[PDB]
């Protein structure tokens, strides 16, 4: 797949029930060397 | 071809309005590598209680990125 | 004895130099050296 | 000749299981990894 287009979503809330919706941020992925810190659980909480 | 069931029979699509000024609100968040933001764990193996460099597809540090926000459609009273 | 003291640091450096030599042998075994797998036994299973 | 999808229950045997060979230097061939190692029961660490 060479191209992606975000699909806008419109929520049909009533005027009274209109609510703020959290923004979503899209970040592109590129091969990178990342120093990784692993805890006893092994999950990553810190990196450079 | 997997069946997705019957396609919508509605004669006309719901009207869509784009207002640039209304949607022109920006609150960008930079990627924080120290906060492990955007980090995908390697599928092949797990590392425990160690610090090592790993090469993988990762977002740039301090990258605001592209921000898309969804907003409620125009409605009058209780009717959208 | 403190981090500032040069003589105490020299004693620590001598211990570190011995430690570095021991660490190198273990790290080199892991290095592929262009081989498909670090373990020769894994190579036997992986390739003819 | 090349495909054997259906196999008798249960194909696996106690000797294949690590628990039978626990505490013994044994050759391990699990999920495409081949090596010589000793397995010791211990508290779980890393991502399961």
């Amino acid at each position: 797949i060479k191209y992606y287009s975000i699909i806008p979503h419109s929520i049909r809330s009533i005027q009274s029930d209109r609510k703020a919706w959290a923004a979503f941020y899209v970040y592109k992925l590129q091969p990178l060397t990342f120093l990784l810190d692993f805890s006893v659980d092994g999950y990553i909480r810190r990196a450079i | 071809y997997v069946d997705v069931g019957p396609d919508s029979v509605k004669s006309a699509c719901i009207e869509v309005d784009i207002q640039q000024t209304f949607f022109d609100k920006t609150w960008p968040r930079p990627i924080d590598v120290s906060k492990a933001d955007g980090i995908i764990y390697p599928q092949g193996r797990t590392y425990s209680n160690i610090t090592i460099t790993y090469q993988g597809l990762f977002p740039y540090q301090g990258d605001h990125g592209d921000m898309y926000v969804y907003s409620a459609g125009h409605a009058t009273g209780t009717t959208p | 004895f403190t981090t500032t003291n040069e003589a105490f640091q020299k004693v620590q450096d001598a211990v570190n130099n011995n430690a570095q030599a021991l660490s190198k042998l273990a790290s080199e075994l892991s290095n592929t050296f262009g081989a498909i797998s670090a373990s020769i036994g894994d190579i036997i299973q992986r390739l003819d | 000749t090349d495909t054997n999808s259906v196999c008798p229950k249960l194909e696996f045997a106690n000797d294949t299981k690590i628990a039978s060979q626990l505490g013994n230097c044994v050759e391990y061939s699990l999920y495409g990894v081949s090596g010589r190692g000793v397995f010791q029961n211990c508290t779980a660490v890393g991502v399961r």
